[PDB]
């Protein structure tokens, strides 16, 4: 691609996500989302293979068919309240219908068919876009019609997402495969305490956001998208091996790491709501992700699988890759737990 | 409420289960997708119209233009899946389980 | 809920201006100049009140003094009226511009034996002063009380006690 | 049967949905979507949409489903009882709701639905020397200056796009 | 199907047993076509008749164990004569368990569907006495 | 109600001149005829650059359609907003051409 | 800078027509006398009707009829 | 997270068309303007959870002049009534209902 | 939970209340564990480019430790300035609504009866 056309088309990316953000009108709210996806679908057919074309294909139609369930919720809206404002929903078929699309563009589950083949199917960069940028502006909608949201369910799709998503990624090899299903999982953690305290919805979001920004830069750092290529890194690069087994450790929500703090603060919410026995399946389905964040970690930094003679050749070479904001994610992924009032500043 | 709010829900519900239940054309996919569009159209239509509020009026084109710059979109990537395989049937686009 | 409160069909009878619309458009302008005052009147009254009866009299004086409008026109010129609204009333859009010279023959007929000036371009599109004795309304929405706000926020911000007090971290 | 043709149009507008939702074949899904088309700009013509309607023909079906059934013309190699089925049961379901909403002047599908005509529900005055709806879609200039942006904007990266895609490199 | 699980717990324990039994079947089998329809969803069956054949044994399968769960509790809460008590649910759930055990054909999955299912209903009878909701309303 | 009686007469007198066209030569008992391209029994060859003129015109035809209120968005009283909105509409589409004009999007249906 | 303008006249001069009634659209309306009567004529053109004030006692640039002097006047677009 | 860049910068980018009751061209009042003027007057600055129960009225009239549920069901009533007084001959209409006598103006 | 008060001025980061309350010190040790993260980033991004750890760019881990730094004295400025905002609430929402916050008699235990369970 021209590289002005890909700072084009990424800026268009987030204008989209911009004007969901900003904007006071629901068809603004509308255009953002069409914008966001008209200018992702390149992004996603960057290489020009028939797995990015099927990717492209079937985000298109999982997002087409959200968008159209998100217009026909605004126009219902329209129906019952005559006016146009991005609040709370005046129908609960409304609310239902938008909920509805914002699991979808979500990609939480039962709606999560399409991440992880999506996410197979187009290149690490894009990979990242889709699973930290793509939840920006769905989760400010939701953010921004919580007192309409019904309660059973958005907790459906909550604990759906968490359960699916944790079963998803215990039969996985493939890497893209294994981030869809721990994508999933987060999102039903995100949601299940959006009526609660959506200061920890945010808490939870930015959390998510930074360990898997670091674990697919780490993935573009060492051009790895298998277990089993993940597992030549210690004679290539020791370093990336320790920064994967720490950042694998916090995204399961081992302490003292900073993933602890989401789904902590989450069941210090939960609780005070008197739902004790919901946090609690959640947090025991937590640990199918930390198994396969386990098994990952067992391939590439607390074993050493056999290598390659070519192998040898890569030694004489070091990175030359741009590794943006790598020790910085690195760190904020890892130990930012005795940092963690620092979440009042999303109040 | 109104009588033909009634119809026009109907034939978005009607559009759905269509884009809903896929047969073997991603065209027809397309279809239903324009018919969930369209209907949309004529229900945004008939409450702009009915309501007299008259900056909406500029909303169904918005909504028109807008989705069918989204049809294009989706009309080129039916034509990448045509150019891999022939033509547009959903079962050839099934690399992504493995 | 209440009642509504129609008015009698007595309240509703007056003599009506039963003229075509190319009559009534050949006159406006002078119908704008002569019957200024009751028709500017009735429309504050049906701006101000919001309620057609709540301005039935002052509607009436409207058709009050329409009528004696066209009847000081079918005393003195009642030829050039006609000969006019016949050429106002040919054309499918009933234009001015067709019917400049009956026009001027019934401008001139009017200037000489009622005094009446046809006013100019741009002077019945004016925004008048009308001066009324009926009082203004003073909850013409008919709008109930308002609720109280929420109490706003005052005092000087004091730091927090102990902290965030959050389970074991003391700032 | 005169005071009810915004209805009636609205029925066959739901029975060319079955047209296409059954999907028989794209060619006649898309003759069938055009049909719908039609039918349904009627609908908007009957509330004094002018402009929308001819909107609906213009850029809908004369601007957009000309592409769709140009690029169906580039495939489908030229020359069910699944498409049958399907649609006598949309048919059959739709005359359903017909029959109960006439013969109760109410139903509840998901909401509740008068069954008298929906003439009744207009307004009894006039808009003057103008078309609202005209002035409304003349108002994208004067106060829908962010729309125009964004929406130009869009159509823009909209073509950027398509030749990006379309490419193949 | 809201108004099928406040219909199973409107009848006190111990007290009606066959409007328990078939409210519970009833509850089985609304599971059992869900089952079936996400199953027929995600699977393609090979025909039609393979299709509606698995849909039935999924009903049947659920329908019989909510069946014999509500008469097993229904039948310990009498001859017990302790309504509020969840060592009948336990039963129940057992006896569900060893239903699900004999559908599938096997007594490993049995004894396992015993177990959880029992501790599983023994912890909605509790959850019943102590009022613990799962979807909590928001308080805070 | 005119237009509905213009519009069934223009499709009945359409209707009855291809009922008369397809079935007055066949009151005719000719002979039975049994006939045993270019191409001989190829499949039709997609062509992309068909796919991209279709396109281009949908695109540019979604820019008419913002274009087409403009005689009656010249009688607004914000009028330097209106007319640097329409002259930024006609620029966009304007830019859209030279973008399909400048990457070789108009070639061989130049 | 002069022949380049030459050298696209003689090539391509429909782009180079073009552009010159492009850029005239664009720059000439900032610099005519006439752009002030269109914004003027669009303001004097009554579509609605001119919904009379309640006289209170003050209003001395209000008129109380249509052929009162004071009140805008349209003699310049008369006149032009 | 609703960045709120609009009353931040001062800018209208989409409140414009937010509201029937706003600013329209011409001056054309919506069908319910007086009623969504009466629901925001009474809702506005209260919070929506306080808007929900002690405006509930004004929003009740308000969608009863949006969908006109009330008044269609009424006349429902009153429609259907008549034709059963019309079926048992207990009812015959005036001649102004019948288009038998001039109409007003 | 806090959105109506941070919303009649949006968008702002530090209000002007915030001046009214005391700034983290320079030697605060939330501000001095963030310097450590910077310090940390340091390190990680000389072993990640295989530079020698502790030696190499000494601009640039002062740099990260400068950023972090800076970032994290803002940060905790709105920290602590939304946990003053949210007891000014509380205290003013108490005093607000008396009916809702009775003052309880403490009794003695004297008085205050338990049952006792002797393990045994
Ligand atoms: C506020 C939020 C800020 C978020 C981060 C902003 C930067 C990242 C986004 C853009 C980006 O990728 O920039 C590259 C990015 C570094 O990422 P990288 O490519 O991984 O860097 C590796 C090496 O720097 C590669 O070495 P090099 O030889 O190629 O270049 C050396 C380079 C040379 O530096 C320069 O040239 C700087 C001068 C140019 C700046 C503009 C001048 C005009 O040195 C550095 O940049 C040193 C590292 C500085 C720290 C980077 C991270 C900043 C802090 C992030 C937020 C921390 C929050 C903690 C909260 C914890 C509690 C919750 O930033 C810079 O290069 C400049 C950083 C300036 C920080 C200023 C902070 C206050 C601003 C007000
Ligand atoms: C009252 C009505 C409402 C109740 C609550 C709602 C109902 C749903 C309950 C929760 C969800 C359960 C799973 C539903 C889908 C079934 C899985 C499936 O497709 O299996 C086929 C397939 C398994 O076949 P396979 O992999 O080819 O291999 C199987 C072998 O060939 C051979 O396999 P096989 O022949 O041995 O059996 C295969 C199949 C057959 O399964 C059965 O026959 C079991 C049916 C249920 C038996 C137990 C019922 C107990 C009912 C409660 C007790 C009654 C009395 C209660 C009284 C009150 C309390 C005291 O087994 C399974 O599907 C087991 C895995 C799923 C766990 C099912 C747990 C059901 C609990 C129901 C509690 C109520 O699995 C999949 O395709 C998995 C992927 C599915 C992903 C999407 C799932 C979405 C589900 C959404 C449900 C909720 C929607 C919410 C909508 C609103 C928010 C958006
Ligand atoms: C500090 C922590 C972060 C350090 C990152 C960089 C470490 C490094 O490169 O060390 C190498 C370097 C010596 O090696 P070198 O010759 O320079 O270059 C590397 C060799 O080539 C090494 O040879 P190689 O690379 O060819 O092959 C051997 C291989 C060996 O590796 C393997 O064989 C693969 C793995 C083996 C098994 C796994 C072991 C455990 C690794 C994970 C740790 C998990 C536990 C952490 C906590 C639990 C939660 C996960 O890889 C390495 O040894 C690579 C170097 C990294 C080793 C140390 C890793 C530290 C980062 C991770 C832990 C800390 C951050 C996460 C904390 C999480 C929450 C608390 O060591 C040091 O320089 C250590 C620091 C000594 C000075 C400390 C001064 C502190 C001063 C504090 C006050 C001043 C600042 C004030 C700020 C405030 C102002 C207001
Ligand atoms: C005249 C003008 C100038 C005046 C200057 C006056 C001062 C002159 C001296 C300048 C230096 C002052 C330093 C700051 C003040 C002292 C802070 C302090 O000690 O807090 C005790 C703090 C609370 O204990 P305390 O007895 O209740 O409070 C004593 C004071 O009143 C503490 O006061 P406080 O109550 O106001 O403290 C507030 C609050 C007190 O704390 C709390 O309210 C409780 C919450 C604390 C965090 C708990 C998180 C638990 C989960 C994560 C665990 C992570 C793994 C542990 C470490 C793994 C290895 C890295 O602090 C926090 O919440 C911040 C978090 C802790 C940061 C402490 C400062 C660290 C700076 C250097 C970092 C180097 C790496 C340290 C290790 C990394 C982990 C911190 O102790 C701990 O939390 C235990 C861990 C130790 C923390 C670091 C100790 C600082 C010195 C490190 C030197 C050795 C470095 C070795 C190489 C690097 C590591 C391998
Ligand atoms: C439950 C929600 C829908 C309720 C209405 C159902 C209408 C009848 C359709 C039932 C399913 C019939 C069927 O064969 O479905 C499969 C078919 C696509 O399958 P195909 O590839 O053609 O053939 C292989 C068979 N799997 O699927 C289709 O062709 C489905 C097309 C659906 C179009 C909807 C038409 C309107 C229906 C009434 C209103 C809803
Ligand atoms: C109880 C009645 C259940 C009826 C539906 C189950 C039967 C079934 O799955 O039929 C198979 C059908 C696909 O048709 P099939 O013949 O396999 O296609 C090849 C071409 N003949 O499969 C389908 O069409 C799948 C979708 C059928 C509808 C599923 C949801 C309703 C039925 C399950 C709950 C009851
Ligand atoms: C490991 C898994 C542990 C699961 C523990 C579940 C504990 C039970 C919690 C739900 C429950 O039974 O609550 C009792 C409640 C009836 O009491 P109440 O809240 O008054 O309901 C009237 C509604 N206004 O009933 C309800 O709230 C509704 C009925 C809930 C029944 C739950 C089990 C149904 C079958 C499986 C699904
Ligand atoms: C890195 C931090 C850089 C911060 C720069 C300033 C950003 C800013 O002004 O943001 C405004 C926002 C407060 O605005 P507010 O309307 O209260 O947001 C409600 C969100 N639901 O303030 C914030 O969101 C401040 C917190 C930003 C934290 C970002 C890193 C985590």
């Amino acid at each position: 691609m021209n590289p002005i056309i890909l700072i084009i088309i990424l800026m268009t990316v987030m204008l989209g996500t911009i004007i969901v953000m900003i904007s006071t009108h629901w068809l603004l709210i509308w255009i953002g989302f069409e914008m966001n996806m008209l200018a992702i679908i390149p992004i996603m057919m960057k290489k020009h293979n028939p797995r990015a074309t099927e990717a492209s294909t079937k985000y298109f139609l999982t997002q087409s068919t959200a968008s159209m369930l998100l217009m026909m919720a605004i126009i219902i809206n329209l129906m019952f309240s005559g006016q146009w404002t991005v609040m709370k929903l005046f129908n609960p078929m409304a609310s239902m219908l938008m909920t509805m699309a914002l699991a979808m563009k979500l990609g939480m589950a039962p709606f999560h068919f399409w991440v992880p083949e999506v996410t197979q199917g187009i290149p690490l960069s894009s990979g990242l876009i889709l699973l930290t940028w793509q939840k920006l502006a769905p989760m400010s909608v939701l953010y921004q019609i919580l007192p309409s949201i019904n309660l059973d369910l958005i907790l459906t799709l909550s604990i759906l997402s968490i359960t699916i998503g944790g079963w998803g990624g215990l039969n996985q090899t493939q890497l893209r495969k294994i981030m869809a299903y721990s994508s999933i999982a987060h999102m039903g953690w995100m949601t299940a305490v959006l009526l609660y305290n959506p200061t920890m919805t945010l808490l939870n979001l930015i959390i998510y956001i930074i360990m898997t920004s670091t674990m697919f830069t780490l993935f573009m750092a060492n051009s790895t998208t298998t277990t089993l290529s993940l597992s030549h890194t210690w004679n290539k690069a020791p370093i990336m091996t320790i920064l994967v087994l720490i950042t694998l450790l916090s995204m399961g929500g081992l302490p003292p790491l900073s993933g602890f703090m989401p789904k902590w603060m989450i069941i210090q919410e939960m609780t005070k709501n008197d739902s004790i026995i919901l946090p609690t399946l959640m947090a025991i389905t937590a640990l199918l992700n930390l198994y396969f964040y386990m098994r990952l970690t067992y391939s590439t930094a607390l074993t050493m699988f056999p290598s390659t003679n070519n192998m040898k050749m890569k030694w004489q070479f070091p990175t030359t890759k741009r590794m943006t904001l790598l020790p910085t994610m690195t760190v904020l992924s890892t130990m930012l737990l005795p940092l963690t009032p620092i979440l009042s500043i999303l109040e | 409420m109104s009588l033909v709010y009634m119809n026009i829900m109907m034939a978005f519900t009607v559009s759905l289960t269509g884009l809903l239940m896929y047969r073997s054309h991603l065209m027809s996919s397309l279809l239903c997708l324009e018919g969930m569009m369209l209907s949309l159209f004529i229900l945004a239509t008939l409450m702009i119209l009915n309501s007299h509020f008259t900056l909406a009026s500029m909303m169904p084109i918005i909504l028109l233009v807008f989705a069918a710059c989204e049809a294009a979109l989706g009309l080129s990537l039916l034509v990448m899946v045509s150019n891999t395989y022939g033509t547009d049937y959903v079962q050839n686009l099934n690399l992504l389980q493995c | 809920p209440g009642i509504v409160e129609l008015p009698s069909l007595e309240d509703l009878k007056v003599q009506e201006v039963k003229v075509s619309s190319s009559v009534l458009k050949a006159a406006a302008h002078h119908y704008g100049a002569q019957c200024d005052k009751p028709n500017k009147e009735f429309m504050l009254c049906r701006w101000e009140e919001k309620d057609p009866r709540r301005c039935l009299e002052e509607g009436k004086l409207v058709n009050q003094c329409a009528l004696e409008f066209f009847r000081q026109i079918k005393r003195h010129c009642a030829e050039p009226f006609t000969e006019y609204w016949t050429c106002i009333d040919y054309s499918g859009l009933q234009l001015f511009r067709r019917c400049r010279k009956e026009q001027a023959q019934f401008d001139k007929c009017v200037l000489d034996k009622l005094g009446w000036v046809r006013p100019d371009l741009g002077e019945l599109s004016k925004v008048t002063k009308v001066k009324t004795d009926r009082p203004l309304p003073e909850n013409p929405y008919h709008s109930r009380a308002r609720p109280e706000p929420n109490p706003e926020v005052e005092g000087d911000l004091k730091p927090a006690r102990h902290g965030s007090r959050l389970f074991f971290w003391t700032m | 049967m005169m005071t009810y043709i915004v209805f009636i149009l609205s029925i066959i507008f739901v029975m060319g949905f079955v047209g296409f939702s059954s999907k028989p074949s794209p060619i006649y899904g898309g003759l069938g979507l055009i049909v719908s088309g039609g039918v349904g700009c009627g609908i908007v013509l009957n509330f004094g949409g002018s402009f929308l309607g001819l909107m609906v023909f213009l850029i809908y079906l004369g601007g957009m489903m000309v592409v769709f059934g140009y690029t169906t013309a580039m495939a489908t190699e030229q020359y069910n009882k699944v498409v049958l089925g399907t649609f006598i049961t949309g048919l059959l379901m739709e005359f359903l709701m017909v029959y109960y909403v006439l013969k109760d002047k109410e139903v509840e599908i998901v909401f509740k639905f008068n069954g008298m005509g929906d003439w009744v529900i207009y307004d009894t005055g006039d808009s003057g020397f103008f078309s609202e709806e005209a002035m409304g879609i003349a108002a994208l200039y004067s106060y829908g200056t962010w729309l125009v942006i964004v929406t130009g904007w869009s159509l823009l990266i909209g073509v950027v796009v398509i030749m990006e895609i379309t490419r193949g490199n | 199907a809201k108004t099928l699980l406040h219909q199973y717990w409107d009848i006190p324990e111990g007290t009606e047993c066959h409007r328990k039994t078939y409210a519970a079947t009833s509850i089985g089998g609304a599971s059992g076509l869900v089952v079936s329809a996400y199953s027929v969803a995600l699977k393609t069956p090979t025909s039609f008749l393979e299709g509606v054949a698995r849909t039935g044994r999924y009903t049947f399968t659920a329908a019989a164990i909510g069946a014999i769960f509500g008469l097993t509790s229904c039948i310990s809460a009498q001859v017990r004569e302790k309504p509020d008590d969840p060592l009948n649910y336990l039963i129940g759930g057992c006896a569900g368990g060893l239903t699900l055990g004999a559908r599938t054909r096997s007594y490993g999955i049995g004894a396992a569907a015993c177990a959880y299912m029992g501790l599983t209903a023994a912890l909605v009878k509790m959850g019943q006495l102590e009022g613990w909701k799962v979807f909590a309303e928001p308080k805070v | 109600m005119n237009l509905m009686i213009t519009l069934l007469t223009n499709f009945t007198l359409a209707t009855l001149l291809v009922t008369i066209a397809f079935w007055l030569p066949q009151l005719n008992v000719y002979s039975e005829k049994t006939s045993p391209d270019p191409m001989g029994s190829a499949r039709l060859p997609f062509s992309m650059k068909f796919f991209l003129v279709a396109i281009t015109f949908l695109l540019f035809d979604l820019e008419i359609a913002l274009l087409l209120p403009l005689p009656w968005a010249s009688q607004t009283t914000n009028l330097n907003t209106m007319l640097t909105m329409a002259l930024l509409l006609i620029f966009l589409l304007a830019v859209s051409l030279a973008y399909e004009w400048t990457q070789k999007g108009l070639e061989w249906t130049e | 800078v002069a022949a380049f303008l030459k050298n696209v006249w003689a090539k391509e001069p429909v782009l180079v027509a073009s552009f010159a009634i492009a850029g005239l659209a664009v720059i000439l309306p900032t610099l005519s006398p006439y752009t002030k009567y269109s914004l003027m004529i669009n303001r004097a053109t009554p579509y609605n009707y001119p919904v009379p004030l309640r006289d209170d006692g003050n209003m001395p640039d209000v008129p109380s009829h249509p052929q009162d002097p004071q009140g805008p006047s349209l003699e310049w677009l008369k006149r032009l | 997270p609703f960045f709120d860049v609009q009353k931040k910068l001062g800018v209208d980018l989409d409140h414009w068309m937010t509201i029937q009751s706003a600013e329209q061209p011409h001056r054309i009042p919506a069908r319910c303007h007086a009623f969504e003027k009466e629901w925001i007057e009474c809702a506005h600055g209260i919070g929506s959870i306080r808007a929900e129960k002690e405006c509930k009225i004004e929003f009740e009239d308000f969608r009863e002049c949006l969908l006109r549920q009330k008044t269609m069901k009424r006349l429902n009533a009153i429609k259907r009534q008549r034709d059963k007084l019309i079926k048992e001959g207990k009812y015959t209409p005036p001649p102004h209902h019948s288009g038998q006598e001039d109409l007003r103006p | 939970m806090m959105t109506g008060r941070q919303a009649r001025a949006p968008l702002q980061f530090l209000p002007d209340e915030a001046r009214s309350l005391p700034p983290p010190k320079l030697t605060d040790p939330r501000l001095a564990y963030i310097g450590f993260l910077g310090y940390c980033s340091g390190l990680i991004d000389n072993a990640i480019r295989r530079r020698p750890v502790l030696s190499a760019g000494l601009h640039r881990q002062f740099l990260y430790i400068t950023s972090f730094v800076f970032v994290g004295y803002y940060l905790l400025k709105r920290q602590d300035y939304m946990y003053a905002v949210r007891d000014h609430d509380m205290f003013s929402y108490i005093k607000s609504h008396p009916e809702d916050f009775p003052e309880k008699d403490k009794k003695t235990y004297r008085e205050v009866f338990e049952e006792f369970h002797p393990v045994r």
